[PDB]
RNA sequence: GCUCGCCGGAAGACCAAGGGUUCCUGUCCAACGUUAAUCGGGGCAGGGUGAGUCGACCCCUAAGGCGAGGCCGAAAGGCGUAGUCGAUGGGAAACAGGUUAAUAUUCCUGUACUUGGUGUUACUGCGAAGGGGGGACGGAGAAGGCUAUGUUGGCCGGGCGACGGUUGUCCCGGUUUAAGCGUGUAGGCUGGUUUUCCAGGCAAAUCCGGAAAAUCAAGGCUGAGGCGUGAUGACGAGGCACUACGGUGCUGAAGCAACAAAUGCCCUGCUUCCAGGAAAAGCCUCUAAGCAUCAGGUAACAUCAAAUCGUACCCCAAACCGACACAGGUGGUCAGGUAGAGAAUACCAAGGCGCUUGAGAGAACUCGGGUGAAGGAACUAGGCAAAAUGGUGCCGUAACUUCGGGAGAAGGCACGCUGAUAUGUAGGUGAGGUCCCUCGCGGAUGGAGCUGAAAUCAGUCGAAGAUACCAGCUGGCUGCAACUGUUUAUUAAAAACACAGCACUGUGCAAACACGAAAGUGGACGUAUACGGUGUGACGCCUGCCCGGUGCCGGAAGGUUAAU
RNA sequence: AGGACCGAACCGACUAAUGUUGAAAAAUUAGCGGAUGACUUGUGGCUGGGGGUGAAAGGCCAAUCAAACCGGGAGAUAGCU
């Protein structure tokens, strides 16, 4: 059955990436909130 | 010209495998690893220049680092490039 | 393996299904519910 | 010319085409065409804003001379074009200068036939001209609302302004409302009619050919839940209420003009 | 290794997406593998991905994003002009053969092609975020010409055969060759050429558009395939010499013709139909400012450059999405034989597999199937399930009907094989020869050869000739819904939704209406034959009475009536 | 010609049986409907939570929907267990 997670790198880039995070205010939060916890990866980029 | 204290910096080690063995032994071409950031216009420079040859054409890939791990612990080795130098009918090494 | 074993004992924590029990298990509870009314 | 279909296959059954053996049958003049991509029914924030919009053929837009300038230069009908974006046909015409412009075509214009826009043109179908050099009591379309604009009024197919009055700067107009408006009367205007009339005369016979003009369905309103539309629910068919839009605001009735810039120029209103 | 079975429009082959070393070799069997494992997509180590031509990057753009200024908004921010990004689209160029354990249109051999830089030489008006052309583009249908490919004959090499026969109307195998370059054909489109003039293409124009003449009747554009060359080369069934028996080298015959034939190519064509079918650059042209014995343009030759990143491997799957080595999901490309209308179906080729627990036994019972005496719906909520029907041709076919249907109504008959008509016909294709020449990829004649239905008559076999697989059950009365469609992803596919059609009502354009603190945007580059809302729901005959209530529309006299 | 007819790919999902600690958190097998169109599909884009989208089922919006998911107010409140 066809399930949700059907994978495209281009979109998870321009959906989730970091130039798309970036690109706002609240993803720019984002950013923060992942490097404030500490995180290994911050977005999804490869 | 290409300066010559960014082509010794090209030039890393010749590469032995039986590939590479049967490239010199049977069509000229040395088989070397080269600088990541090395074009093939800096090998060809680096291999006229620092062994004296002469050199027909470069063919230049990049062979992708392998993930190997110790004990539990993983880990990606490194990314290198090799050189298929292949030289003219005149050459030793 | 322990990861994957808590893992999968939280699969049907947040569910919703409601002609199965426990989100997964089949079972006639519609007719019963329905034949009790 | 207006042809009933012979029913093999229903569908085909209830339509009745309106086939143009004048029309041109080929490519449109190209420099007057130009994208015109379709929406959807949706504007800039993307949200549906008007409903039933969506699909259809592709169609190029193209453009039609609704302002007529040159003139006094004269223009003979090159020929006649199916457009797509309107109901009437548009004829492609050429002046002696050698610029060709598309027009709205009105009724008697045929291929090969002199139009002429400016004050001093003849008096005859298909010419542009100002409405304090026209007669009383013309049939007049695609006319001007303020000078120097376009034309706006009587544009859609078998469609005719008629002028009923002079008096002073302003000209009295019969609408195809039945509304009666005071245009300026340096508004140009084009004489005669526009010319598909027969075109209110088909009849479509399937849902597949309203869908390829682009017009998705109508879902009604006591269909629905009442979360959705007013008439909502019930339990079979139920409807129990004074009919409204989906926004609540009374269908059947209730008059939603509000102007007042414009309450000027309107002498009557329609009936 | 030999047999046996399975797939073969896939369970073969090649990719895209996705993964990311799973690829190949050596080595280990702890755990992983639903068992054992010496094996593995497992562990460990080593190796492996070679590009001017393939793809990306790049040039150009669609939807759409972002957006200097700007308009707007308590702030954050919204929208958007110039612009700038954005492929799923447009834009230069390589093919055959060989090779590695593992890459190959990338390496090697042979033969090519493309675009830029620079230099020389000959001629020369060049020059744009500007004008014109072109790129440039729908659905359906129909043939015609071809090819891929296949079949048969010829040729060449080999065999004469475990069991009767098999020197022949016998058996097995091979019969392949590209891009590029040259020629220009079956088609398809368009009259061509010269001169003058002009309110158009914001200016200019020799270009485009337009208006006059004059002359010639042809020119031009495009185009599959074939043919020639590439190629006296490669490849080639097989033999020969050594053989770490894994193979390794050497040598190598024929290499043609006829017919059939695509869903591929001519074809972005042609015919037709309304529902009227992207853009921008490269490309070709015109000039403006400027530069004008310079620069630049064109042509030939030479020379240099073509960087960077991808390239392994799986890719209908044990490698992707499904927690699994999961009976599920996943886009494109190639598509052989026999029978067949066919990409169905049966059996096969190339190729790949036997599904990572087995050995027995042959109880009940469960699942998937086969058959069944007599009866034949008696079963049951209900013919649910099963059984039955099932092809092609011809005959024949009712009520009712919107004249289309109903209709494949219903119901029948024929069907294999052999021989003759006819040492294979009707038809299709069509050589050599002959005739003419505006002479060749020509047309006329001619029929050799190949292919080849279908029908009748005669005979013969079986219980049965549509023999398997594949492949309608039919009729009568009636409710609802006109019809095709849509819907509760995962218990409801329906009479529900939709629908064409009808009506009412709003709406005069800065439209009503909708999204939006606003700007703005959709409505629509539309204009009342249009657009929005509401109900009803093809079609036919029709749609009666009630305005007291609630709403809406209209009226303005009087009563009451806010801020002030 | 046709929202034409029969029928594969392709899209769907009418019936039955199995399965129901499944091979599978919706499938398999045997039949079944559409199959040139209001079709189907690939790649990208747009619409967002009292909001979207809806040939309307209260359907769908990442196995979640009479108001998604995450985080916070937050140790809400619970005369109830």
């Amino acid at each position: 059955m066809k399930r949700t997670f059907q994978p495209s790198v281009l979109k998870r880039n321009r959906s989730h990436g970091f130039r798309a995070r970036m690109a706002t205010k609240n993803g720019r939060q984002v950013l923060a909130r992942r490097r404030a916890k500490g995180r290994a990866r911050l977005t999804v980029s490869k | 010209m290409i300066r010559e204290e960014r082509l010794l910096k090209v030039l890393r080690a010749p590469h032995v495998s039986e590939k590479a063995s049967t490239a010199m032994e049977k069509s000229n071409t040395i088989v070397l690893k080269v600088a990541k950031d090395a074009t093939k216009a800096e090998i060809k420079a680096a291999v006229q220049k620092l062994f004296e040859v002469e050199v027909e054409v470069v063919n230049t890939l990049v062979v992708k680092g392998k993930v190997k791990r110790h004990g539990q612990r993983i880990g990606r080795r490194s990314d290198w490039k090799k050189a298929y130098v292949t030289l003219k009918e005149g050459q030793n090494l | 393996m322990d990861i994957n074993w808590r893992h999968n004992q939280s699969t049907f924590y947040h569910f919703t299904s409601d002609h199965r029990i426990s989100g997964w298990k089949e079972t006639n509870a519609m007719y019963v519910a329905l034949n009790s009314q | 010319a207006v042809v009933k279909c012979k029913p093999t296959s229903p569908g085909r059954r209830h339509v009745v085409k309106v086939v143009n053996p004048e029309l041109h049958k080929g490519k449109p003049f190209a420099p007057l065409l130009e994208k015109n991509s379709k929406s959807g029914g949706r504007n800039n924030n993307g949200r549906i804003t008007t409903r039933h919009i969506g699909g259809g053929h592709k169609q190029a837009y193209r453009i039609v001379d609704f302002k007529r300038n040159k003139d006094g230069i004269p223009a003979v009908v090159e020929r006649l074009e199916y457009d797509p974006n309107r109901s009437a046909n548009i004829a492609l015409v050429l002046y002696k200068d050698g610029e060709r412009r598309y027009i709205l075509a009105p009724k008697g214009l045929k291929a090969g036939d002199q139009i002429q826009s400016g004050v001093d043109a003849a008096i005859k179908p298909g010419n542009t001209l100002p409405m304090r050099n026209i007669p009383v009591g013309s049939t007049v379309h695609n006319v001007e609302m303020k000078p120097g604009k376009g034309g706006q009024l009587a544009r859609s197919a078998g469609t005719y302004v008629q002028i009923v009055a002079r008096d002073g700067a302003y000209v009295t107009l019969r609408l195809r409302s039945g509304e009666m408006r005071k245009v300026e009367a340096d508004c140009r205007a084009t004489l005669g009619e526009v010319g598909n009339a027969e075109h209110m005369l088909r009849v479509l016979g399937k849902a597949g050919a309203a869908r390829w003009r682009g017009v998705r369905p109508t879902v009604r309103g006591t269909a629905m839940n009442p979360v959705d539309h007013p008439h909502g629910g019930g339990e079979g068919r139920n409807f129990g209420k004074h009919p409204v839009t989906p926004w609540g605001v009374q269908t059947k009735g209730k008059k939603t003009r509000s102007n007042k810039r414009t309450d000027k120029f309107i002498v009557r209103r329609r009936s």
